[PDB]
């Protein structure tokens, strides 16, 4: 669904 | 305090591909990343030059299509508390063979083993050690796969923990997965 992750390069939706 | 380590390879520029995806290049801002570990198959100096703009420390091993024959076949790099082994992986038959990679882990004496060649991303813990394959950052074709997703890895190293981020271009959007590994 709407799952997203913070990362050091930006915030992005989860692949799966 | 942290160390950011970019892990990528199998670009295959200029024969199979023309450039990194534009959305990937926008993410790789100079100055942010401390180390680059490249599995090889750049395959020319043009891509090496680009990597050197991103980080002060660039480590590359020799792939089977690299035009620079002077790259080492394998490398061991220490970042913080982690020893990291690096090999392109065309040398391992069958490709990606777990038993062979685990033997290389022991022989290199590393906490993390990075390999490429297969153009398929992997990031998993096996017998308390961590194994990464970043895939192909350009999504370059291979002989044995029908779909290659452009992919690369960023390791965030903090003391005895590493958080591994995988970035994939799915459709035209960047998406991520996150895996944590702690030294035993």
């Amino acid at each position: 669904x709407t799952t997203i992750y913070w990362t050091p390069l930006g915030t992005f939706p989860r692949i799966r | 305090d942290r160390m950011l380590v970019l892990v990528l390879g199998d670009l295959h520029i200029p024969h199979r591909c023309n450039s990194l995806p534009a959305k990937f290049k926008k993410l790789l801002v100079p100055g942010k990343i401390q180390h680059i570990l490249c599995t090889g198959n750049l395959c020319t100096k043009e891509s090496y030059d680009y990597l050197k703009t991103l980080a002060g420390d660039v480590h590359i091993v020799r792939g089977d299509f690299d035009e620079n024959l002077n790259y080492p076949e394998q490398k061991v790099v220490t970042v913080g508390q982690f020893k990291i082994g690096l090999i392109h992986g065309h040398q391992v038959i069958p490709w990606g063979d777990m038993a062979s990679l685990a033997l290389l882990q022991r022989q290199f004496d590393v906490d993390i083993l990075i390999s490429g060649h297969t153009h398929k991303f992997e990031a998993f813990e096996h017998e308390n050690k961590f194994y990464i394959n970043p895939g192909s950052a350009t999504g370059a074709y291979n002989a044995l796969e029908t779909n290659i997703i452009p992919s690369f890895v960023l390791m965030d190293i903090q003391a005895s923990t590493v958080v591994t981020y995988v970035y994939q271009l799915i459709g035209d959007d960047v998406k991520v997965e996150r895996i944590e590994y702690k030294k035993p």
